[PDB]
This record gives structure tokens, C-alpha cells and sequence, in this order.
């Protein structure tokens, strides 16, 4: 094969192009002898409440300004073009 | 245990108890690794253990 390819930054299964590593021991069990569904109500609802009072008014605060723009402008427009708007 | 025994032993085996020993113990059951060293290319559990019982059957 050959054909001398290019330069990239993934390689692959065993060159991977990363530093190298020591002294990272590393343990995990079988999906028949550990449990699912198992402490994840406790651990979903604390991250869930962790992120709505983390980020919270990022996502609040442009969504409220721009509903009350959206009906501020809905009720002045339909208030113009009535009988009182034009006089 | 005497030689006589263990020849005894040894001379019952077929290859039907061989087959019924691999179906219980060996065919599709859990494992346990250890690995040390350069073992970056070795893949994680799950495709481990998924060649441990052939699908062809
Ligand atoms: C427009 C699009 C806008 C959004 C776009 C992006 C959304 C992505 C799609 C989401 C879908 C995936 C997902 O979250 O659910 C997969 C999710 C699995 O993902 P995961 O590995 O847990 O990782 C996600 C975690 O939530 C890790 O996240 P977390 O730890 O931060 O937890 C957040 C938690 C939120 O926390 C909670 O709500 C508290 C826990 C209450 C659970 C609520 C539903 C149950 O989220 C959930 O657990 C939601 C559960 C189901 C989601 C409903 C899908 C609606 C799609 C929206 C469109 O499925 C479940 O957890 C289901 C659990 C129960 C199912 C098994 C039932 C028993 C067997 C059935 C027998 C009957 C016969
Ligand atoms: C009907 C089911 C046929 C699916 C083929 C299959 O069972 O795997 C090959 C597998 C051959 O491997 P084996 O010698 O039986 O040992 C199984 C090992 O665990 C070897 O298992 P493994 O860990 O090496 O996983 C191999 C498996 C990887 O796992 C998957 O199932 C891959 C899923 C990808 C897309 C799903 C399609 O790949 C396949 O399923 C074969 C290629 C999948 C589709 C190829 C797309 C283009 C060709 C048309 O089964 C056969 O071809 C024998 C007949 C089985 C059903 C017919
Ligand atoms: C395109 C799809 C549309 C149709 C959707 C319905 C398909 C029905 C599938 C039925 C559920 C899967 C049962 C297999 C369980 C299993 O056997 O899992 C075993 C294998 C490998 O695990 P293992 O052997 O290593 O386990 C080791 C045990 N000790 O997992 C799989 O191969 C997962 C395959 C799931 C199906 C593929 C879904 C992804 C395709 C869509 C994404 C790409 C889209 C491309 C454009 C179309």
C-alpha cells in the first residue's frame, strides 16, 4: 500500500499521537455484575438542580426580554391599525 | 494419588466432556483482565469479552 500519506492527529489503536502516560492505574467492573438504574434519580436530579442555578439567567434573560418585546409589539400593532390608533 | 490412578483419571476423558466442561465454564461467561505496560491499543472490556462466544452458531 504505502502511497505516503499526509500529517494528521489522530492515528490510530496503539499510536494515537498523545503524550505519554505513567503511573495512571485505572479500574472498572462488568455490565453483568454492576447494577443500572441504580443511584441514577439521586445523582440525575442534583446535576439537573446544579445546572438550573448555574446557568440559570444565561438562557433567562435574552428569552424574557425578547417575549415582552414580541408582545409589547403585538399589542401596539394591533392598537394602530384600530379605530382609536389612527384618529 | 498412585500412577495407576492417575492414568485411570486421565483415561476417561472423551471429547463429549471436554465440549459439555467448555459450554459451562468457558462459552460466553464474565473474565478478568489485567494488563502492564504500552497497552494503548488494547481495546476496552466490552469488545473483549464479545469474542469470547462465537455468533456463527
Ligand atoms: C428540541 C430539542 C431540545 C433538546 C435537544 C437535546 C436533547 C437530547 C435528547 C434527550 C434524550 C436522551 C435522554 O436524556 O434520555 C436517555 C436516558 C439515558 O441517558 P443517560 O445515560 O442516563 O444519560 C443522560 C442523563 O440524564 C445525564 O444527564 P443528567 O445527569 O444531567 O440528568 C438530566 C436528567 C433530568 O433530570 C430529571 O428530569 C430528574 C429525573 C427524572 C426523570 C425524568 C424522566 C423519567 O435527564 C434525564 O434523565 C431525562 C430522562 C428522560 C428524558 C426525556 C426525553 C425527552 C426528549 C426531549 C425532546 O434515559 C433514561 O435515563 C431513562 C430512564 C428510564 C428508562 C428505563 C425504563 C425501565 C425499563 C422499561 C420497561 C417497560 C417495558
Ligand atoms: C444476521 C446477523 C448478521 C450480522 C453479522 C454477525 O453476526 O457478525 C459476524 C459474525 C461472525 O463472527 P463469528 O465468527 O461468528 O464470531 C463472533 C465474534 O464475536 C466476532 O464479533 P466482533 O466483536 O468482531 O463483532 C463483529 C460485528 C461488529 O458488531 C456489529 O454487529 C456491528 C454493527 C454495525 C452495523 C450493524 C449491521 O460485525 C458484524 O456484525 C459484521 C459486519 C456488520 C455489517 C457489515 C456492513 C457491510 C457489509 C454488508 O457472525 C457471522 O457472520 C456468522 C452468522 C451470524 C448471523 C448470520
Ligand atoms: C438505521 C437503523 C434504523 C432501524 C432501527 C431499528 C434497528 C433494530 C436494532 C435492534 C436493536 C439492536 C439489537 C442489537 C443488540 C446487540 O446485540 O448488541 C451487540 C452489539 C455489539 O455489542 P457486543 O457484541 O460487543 O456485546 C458484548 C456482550 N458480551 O451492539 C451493536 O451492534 C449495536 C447495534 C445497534 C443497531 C445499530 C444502530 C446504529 C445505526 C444508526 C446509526 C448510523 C446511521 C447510519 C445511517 C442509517
Amino acid at each position: 500500500g504505502g502511497a505516503a500519506g499526509g500529517k494528521t492527529y489522530l492515528g490510530w489503536w496503539g499510536h494515537l499521537g498523545g503524550p505519554k502516560q505513567k503511573g495512571i492505574i485505572t479500574y472498572s467492573l462488568s455490565p453483568f455484575q454492576q447494577r443500572p438504574m441504580a443511584g441514577f434519580f439521586k445523582t440525575s436530579t442534583q446535576n439537573m438542580f446544579r445546572r438550573v442555578m448555574t446557568e440559570g439567567l444565561y438562557v433567562a434573560i435574552p428569552f424574557g426580554i425578547a417575549y415582552y418585546i414580541y408582545c409589547w409589539g403585538k399589542e401596539r400593532n394591533e392598537f394602530l391599525n384600530s379605530k382609536h390608533g389612527r384618529h | 494419588m498412585s500412577p495407576q490412578e492417575v492414568d485411570l483419571r486421565i483415561g476417561q476423558i472423551t471429547e463429549k466432556d471436554v465440549a459439555r466442561v467448555a459450554s459451562e465454564m468457558i462459552w460466553d461467561k464474565d473474565i478478568a483482565v489485567s494488563a502492564v505496560g504500552s497497552i494503548e491499543g488494547l481495546l476496552d472490556y466490552n469488545r473483549i469479552r464479545s469474542s469470547i462466544s462465537m455468533n456463527r452458531w
